[PDB]
């Protein structure tokens, strides 16, 4: 069977990113990261963790909330930045987001790699992915937005 | 009236005497006061092996001979089921095809008073929406459950529900009552393997209520209904957990984070046809201007990907390809953890008490994925099961 | 150039034998053939599905069986087509009118059909669902084909059974009504109703293997058309499958055969070489004799002895080692002393002869299942078809 | 699956029966039978020969030939009858045959049940039956032909 349906796309740019920088990878550093977020009630989005690098041991966490609890949280960390011997903690708030949605995208990869193609021939630039079987998700340029979910549409024939 | 859509898989039509049984299934809800629609699977493992005969037979099978070929092996379930039928004193009509069953030729034959067997029904769509592939028999009960606007379209298997964790693993797992479309196709994108992924976005799409039920006994199962926006926020909660160890986890290392270069990968390995997935990339290093990309794809695929992605290692610019096939995946799903905060904490702390270190980490607006040691994913299930006092 | 190819359960019993069938198909088409398919279900899938049906549902109705048979063929037409693909040929699978292949066959497509009620005339009278061999030999008919090949693991028609007669010869040819004959007592290698309908439109059918390249056994020509010089005996044949039983003492009036044959025909015993002789003046009784399966045997006592009980006859009596040899030739038809002779060779091997029967040019007879092999070794070198 | 046909009806009173009445059941007594009427060079049809009685080990052979031969082929076989065997010889030549003529008709045994009741509708009596998965024959008084024809003709909804 393997079947599968892309049922359209999705635009943002309602979120701030923050980036912890060389967080260590052992058990217990990314409960620092997110209780500290929460005893201050801020609530989040997007986590994303990729595996830490073998030459130092760390890695990063970028996660993404509303525009307006940003520096808020960006400025909660900073308390946790020199125990957790983090290299840095980055912020932005000019993050957009672009999704294709739909359903049982694992079994075509075509998809996938048709989804960067389309980026790639309208010159934006993808930084951060995030993808699952019913959501190909990237971060870019917030200016990006417009171009971005067009070329999706082409691409994909939605709209 | 009360239109009933029933699907049974193959488990369910598995033998004569199984068939014989549903049959009776199928007339005792007629009987109840239903119309009643039904859809087969192909017997037992027909499917798998009529799919290794194609790929021995030919090892591109075209789509045309293929689709023949499948139908081919449902239609001998609704055949049977068909008889098993009118020897209980139903009157079957049989359809076949997308439009032949027209759901106005099935509404006819309902009214009527037939029992309708269908097949091959993927809709009427004269819905904005790119299909790909071919649509199975979950796919045309829930388009035919869409097209007549079915009161619900029941889906039968061995599988009596949908649990909040594996009840193998962990003890005080329990079966569902309820759950949104959206939930459920969190946990179905994560390891539940339940219900084909586009019959249940279908499902949400024309807001057909599915029962996820089983064939061998008369336990009502799991509703699948409502959309997760309609929720409301107070009553809103954490539906499940869902593990997975059947994939590999593959890194590029040091990627140039300009236009272009996730294509150079994705592209290489949709040819290949590597099923990936779970494709994740952080903020590139500035100091190099470098990234990371990593995914995960079945454990059978990862020497093939792997093989790819070393070539272009060479001929490219990247700085290495790892590989890894003895990583699992853990999660949490629930529309409970939209606008909740606290929730990413305490799954985060319930692994670390459990000495268990996530290695990587991804989501959705109500889904936290993330990946560890194989080996540590019993612990993990429990540990967030416990954490967050599912079932009970 | 029109070919048509029916393939049988064994021939395509795997997904190898349907790659060598595939090639084997394409290798004819390139000859400059047109070429038209058709396959049985993959080797036994048939029986497997008819024991289905019978225990989802007793006595399965007509419509869902075809249904079921259908998808059991359509399977190995599926997998014949991809095979064909693969090798470079262009395939055109049909569920279906004659033109719509010719159209295709024109495009130079290799056209496999699964199936179509295949009658020859308006009036003629049909009964059961059509097979695969018979669609095979109708697509032949109505596309005027100029032979249809009927493959299988048995590679041509033989004079006698080899294992037994070890100078059993594969026949190059013969006609309609002689395989029609020699179907008719013995093993089928086609179906029987499939041969008629090839007589009926004379189409030229080809027994041979798909596991060489044997060119077969020829069925073609009506038995009138061959002149009475060149008329031969083409075989002979056994079986030791069926059980005999007698009625005795029918009284020969108008209704009593008919009171016989509707107790069996409601029981669904599957009756055959009924013979009843002429009735004795003094008691104006009969006997009637007939053959059905050992299975349906036992059934077949049972009803007919309730009617016994009722006072219609005398005895019913019961025979399940019983055997039968036959002679089939068009050469027996105007040629006195082919019955002496045949009556002659199992007196010399003293088997004893229980019961005749007859069609112009066959002779049947019945005898113990133990004097088989000596009966058709004695037949076949009396008559010397290989030797 | 189990297909037959029936394609048609024929008929012919062309023939004599002769019977041969109450022959010792051992080997070797139907070929003294034949190869008599072969060295005649008597060209027959027909034989039929039923299972001999418990009580005398004895049958009958009946056999049909060209009604002009039927005569000698009696007064042949009257020769040698008593002498170390029969009991008398029977010639009728005002026999008729009826034939339904088709293809796969033991898997449909109701045919062989309507063609016997077809003929009892119409009132005609059945003196010796043969039959085979392709011909299902009988023979009748030549008078009764049309009436046969008629009756199997419609029983079977063939039409001539
Ligand atoms: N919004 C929840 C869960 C976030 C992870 C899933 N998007 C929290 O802030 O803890
Ligand atoms: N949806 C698939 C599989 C159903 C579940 C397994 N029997 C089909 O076409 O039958
Ligand atoms: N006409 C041949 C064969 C008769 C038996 C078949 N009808 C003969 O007189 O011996
Ligand atoms: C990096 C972070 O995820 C760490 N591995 C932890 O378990 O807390
Ligand atoms: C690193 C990779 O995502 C790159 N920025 C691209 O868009 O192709
Ligand atoms: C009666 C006659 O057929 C005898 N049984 C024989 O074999 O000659
Ligand atoms: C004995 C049987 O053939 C009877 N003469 C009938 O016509 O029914």
């Amino acid at each position: 069977m393997e079947e599968a349906v892309l049922t359209g796309v999705a635009t943002d740019k309602s979120e701030a990113k923050v980036t912890v920088l060389g967080i260590s990878d052992k058990p217990g550093e990314a409960a620092k990261v997110f209780r500290a977020l929460a005893d201050a009630e801020i609530n989040i989005d997007m986590v994303l963790q990729n595996v830490s690098s073998v030459e130092d041991g760390t890695t990063d966490i970028t996660f993404t909330c509303p525009r307006s609890d940003g520096r808020r949280a960006m400025e909660i960390l900073k308390k946790l930045q020199v125990q957790g011997n983090w290299t840095n903690v980055l912020y932005d708030d000019q993050v957009g987001k672009v999704s294709l949605v739909g359903a049982g995208m694992k079994s075509h990869p075509g998809v996938t790699a048709e989804f960067m193609e389309a980026l790639r021939d309208v010159n934006v630039n993808i930084e951060l992915i995030s993808t699952s079987e019913i959501r190909i998700s990237v971060l870019i340029r917030e200016d990006d937005l417009d171009a971005a979910a067009r070329a999706l549409h082409e691409q994909f024939q939605l709209g | 009236m009360a239109l009933v859509v029933q699907k049974y898989g193959g488990s369910s039509l598995e033998s004569a005497e199984r068939i014989r049984n549903v049959a009776e299934r199928i007339v005792a809800t007629k009987k109840a006061g239903n119309d009643v629609v039904v859809v087969c699977s192909a017997m037992g493992d027909t499917t798998d092996e009529l799919l290794e005969l194609a790929a021995a037979v030919n090892p591109v099978p075209p789509a045309r001979e293929m689709d023949m070929l499948l139908t081919a092996g449902e239609r001998i379930s609704n055949a049977l089921v068909a008889m098993a039928i009118e020897s209980l004193g139903a009157e079957a009509q049989s359809f076949t095809g997308s439009q032949d069953v027209t759901p106005g030729r099935v509404r006819e034959a309902l009214d009527e008073g037939k029992i309708c067997i269908v097949a091959g029904f993927q809709g009427v769509n004269k819905r904005d929406v790119t299909t790909l592939g071919r649509g199975g028999s979950d796919t045309t009960a829930v388009a035919l459950a869409a097209a007549l606007n079915a009161d619900v379209c029941e889906i039968y298997s061995d599988v009596d529900g949908v649990y909040t964790a594996d009840p193998r693993i962990v003890p005080n797992a329990q079966k569902l009552e309820k759950l949104s479309f959206e939930e459920m196709l969190e946990l179905a994108a994560v390891g539940s393997k339940i219900l084909v992924l586009r019959s249940v976005e279908y499902a949400r799409a024309f807001n057909v209520p599915l029962r996820v039920r089983s064939s061998y006994s008369n336990d009502p199962g799991t509703l699948i209904a409502g959309s997760m926006e309609d929720i409301p926020v107070e009553e809103a909660v954490l539906t499940g957990v869902a593990t997975d160890k059947s994939e590999a986890k593959v890194t590029v290392l040091g990627i140039s984070d300009k236009p272009g270069e996730a294509a150079k990968v994705f592209r290489a390995l949709a040819d290949a046809e590597i099923n990936i997935d779970m494709v994740l990339q952080n903020v590139s290093s500035v100091e190099d201007g470098t990234t990371d990309i990593t995914f995960t794809c079945p454990r059978s695929d990862g020497r093939r990907a792997m093989e790819i992605l070393k070539k272009l290692q060479v001929q490219g610019n990247w700085t290495n390809v790892l590989y890894d096939d003895q990583v699992g995946k853990v999660s949490l799903v629930g529309a409970g953890m939209k606008s909740h905060p606290g929730v990413t904490a305490e799954f985060m702390e319930a692994l670390r008490d459990v000495n268990v270190n996530i290695e990587l980490i991804s989501t959705s607006e109500i889904r936290i994925s993330v990946l560890i040691r194989e080996d540590d994913l019993d612990a993990a299930a429990r540990a967030l099961h416990e954490q967050f006092q599912l079932g009970g």
